[PDB]
């Protein structure tokens, strides 16, 4: 079996991680993505993101790491390190700096 | 060999006695025949039981744990009949050897002999149990006078170098050891493993020794060089280069 | 295993030329991204484990051995008290 | 003409000639490099074992007894802990005795290497070893074994290892 990976996108890096082929949809009919279109609703992308960090079946996130701070409140209350949220890169928008929710715990030290 | 026996059912007066006899013979050989005397006493611990006996029949009140006041005074008596004296070239050399309740050092018989005599062997419960023999335990153990019995003329000149980085590789080993059950073998660094072989090597070989095998202190010196050849000659930090460069090679 | 902590990680198992090139190179993206959630999933599960560890370090040297220490010199005051009175 | 060493101490040039003559095509224009000797990493089976596992190439195994007699093996595999033995019939023994000889594969049995906790050895043929050595690299033996046909490679079939080396090419 094995869990999935999955991921919450800008369009292009949902054709992106889906053409590599990452993600399914369940029996259920339940998806594994969501596309951060550009009229989209801020909590959407907290919705949807609690849903997946409290689903057995995902193992990691992957998350446009501008989405990711559209929900800084939800995504850095994760203490856990059952599903890990990865804050990727985006196209136009710069690319992972510092700000991650993870690195952070090395506060004095990286 | 001069040998006096008090068994555990004679007189004890005569086990006070005794150690008095003993003495005054090594003080006739030493100093009049002017022989190497080496006294050993055995169960100082025996000789304070019948110390408090004759104490309890003088009907005194009895001293610091159950012991006579004067105890000290009196051990102190034994075991300053001894040494080398100026014009006469004989000496008296004393082992005592004693036995400790607890397995507990800060009893009296124990405490008041170690501000009395100059150094400690540490016979250990433990080798012991692991079937070694003798069971001496060199970390604890110390003789405070062992700088001026070796070294050129009086044993080897490596003597000292030799005595100093065994010491220092049985106190890593036995901390290697330890973390070793803690961190698991695979953890463990290239010289840790090092540490780790020379301690089994150290125990069979240098610690453990036949009952009726006798070893002079240069073959022991060369047993001490085996087990040094273990390791890299840049990790025998307590060794001059000197000594390395004379001992640490193997030759025909 | 580091030093009897359990560690979780995660393996990658799997079940035109543009497109193919387009294939290529998001599949070896998602070989980072595998590798890179291990890393995460061991350094947070680590970070907990260190923390537990340090406590149970300060609390023997700052509550535990204290308490023994004065017990064991409350012994010996008493043991010096009942010589006193026989 | 004579080959390339990163450094040497068991051989002179006399030995390095004669050896370079007989070893393989396999490493027949490759610089020697030390991975192993007594004189350098100290004295021990496992760390011949520990700086021998990373290899992927032949070795040369060079050893001088306390009579200073030099001899050893050219083997096709690294010296490694196997259950079987293994090797192929490339690897030979050799003894400066003083004259240098060399005992290559007899073709009887493949019996070339075998590694154990507790030792090293080479050849077989019921309870022969063309060389065995213990785990402290103190105590060794040569006797002939069907393998190579070797004559005893030190001066004694018993003898101590005053200083061993262990060679690859790479």
């Amino acid at each position: 079996r094995g869990k999935l990976i999955a991921v919450i996108g800008d369009e292009d890096t949902v054709t992106g991680f889906l053409l590599g082929g990452i993600g399914e949809l369940n029996k259920n009919r339940h998806p594994n993505f969501l596309v951060v279109e550009k009229d989209t609703t801020i909590n959407e992308i907290e919705d949807t993101f609690r849903q997946f960090l409290n689903r057995d079946d995902i193992g990691i996130i992957l998350i446009n790491q501008y989405i990711a701070e559209m929900v800084r409140h939800a995504l850095d209350a994760h203490q856990r390190s059952i599903p890990a949220v990865l804050e990727i890169p985006s196209k136009e928008h710069p690319y992972d700096a510092a700000k991650d929710s993870i690195l952070r715990r090395a506060k004095g030290m990286f | 060999v001069c040998l006096f026996l008090n068994l555990a059912n004679d007189p004890t007066i005569e086990r006070i006695i005794t150690p008095r006899l003993a003495l005054t013979t090594a003080e006739f050989l030493a100093y009049q025949c002017e022989k190497h005397v080496l006294v050993i006493l055995t169960d100082m611990s025996s000789y304070a039981e019948a110390l408090r006996e004759v104490s309890a029949a003088r009907e005194e009140v009895p001293g610091r744990r159950g012991f006579p006041g004067y105890m000290y005074t009196d051990l102190a008596t034994i075991y300053e009949r001894a040494g080398r004296v100026e014009g006469r070239n004989g000496s008296i050399t004393q082992i005592p050897i004693l036995t400790m309740p607890n397995d507990d050092i800060t009893h009296p018989i124990p405490d008041l002999t170690g501000y009395i005599t100059e150094g400690q062997i540490y016979v250990d419960r433990q080798l012991h149990n692991r079937q070694i023999y003798p069971p001496i335990n060199v970390l604890p153990s110390l003789s405070r006078l062992m700088k001026s019995a070796i070294g050129e003329g009086m044993t080897r000149k490596d003597h000292a170098d030799v005595s100093n980085q065994l010491y220092a590789c049985y106190a890593i080993g036995k901390d290697v050891q330890a973390m070793k059950a803690v961190v698991g073998e695979e953890a463990l660094t290239s010289d840790d493993l090092l540490y780790l072989e020379f301690l089994q090597k150290f125990e069979k070989n240098f610690i453990t020794q036949g009952p009726y095998e006798n070893r002079t202190v240069y073959e022991t010196l060369d047993i001490g060089w085996q087990l040094l050849r273990i390791f890299p000659k840049e990790m025998l930090k307590r060794i001059p280069q000197s000594t390395l460069s004379e001992f640490y090679p193997r030759d025909s | 295993n580091v030093a009897g902590v359990t560690l979780p990680v995660f393996e990658h198992y799997h079940e035109g030329e543009q497109l193919a090139k387009l294939k290529r190179n998001y599949a070896k993206a998602v070989e980072l991204l595998v590798e890179l959630a291990s890393l995460q999933t061991s350094f947070v599960t680590l970070d907990e484990a260190i923390k537990i560890t340090n406590r149970r370090v300060n609390a023997i040297e700052h509550v535990i051995i204290p308490r023994i220490e004065r017990t064991l010199a409350y012994i010996i005051t008493e043991l010096d008290e009942r010589e006193r009175e026989e | 003409l004579p080959i390339l060493q990163s450094h040497s101490a068991l051989l002179e040039n006399m030995h390095i000639e004669q050896l370079a003559r007989r070893l393989p095509a396999r490493v027949q224009g490759y610089p020697w490099r030390l991975a192993y000797s007594t004189l350098e990493h100290g004295t021990s089976l496992k760390t011949l074992y520990r700086k021998s596992a990373s290899l992927d190439s032949p070795v040369l195994l060079v050893i001088k007894d306390m009579d200073n007699q030099i001899f050893g093996a050219y083997a096709t595999h690294p010296f490694r802990f196997s259950d079987h033995y293994y090797g192929t019939g490339e690897t030979f023994l050799y003894t400066f005795s003083p004259n240098f000889k060399v005992f290559k594969w007899s073709g009887e049995n493949s019996y070339f290497i075998n590694g154990d906790i507790s030792s090293l050895e080479l050849g077989g043929g019921g309870g022969r070893f063309g060389l065995w050595l213990d785990a402290d690299l103190y105590h060794g033996r040569s006797n002939s074994c069907s393998t190579f046909n070797n004559d005893i490679l030190s001066k004694k079939e018993d003898f101590i290892v005053q200083d061993l080396e262990v060679w690859t090419f790479e």
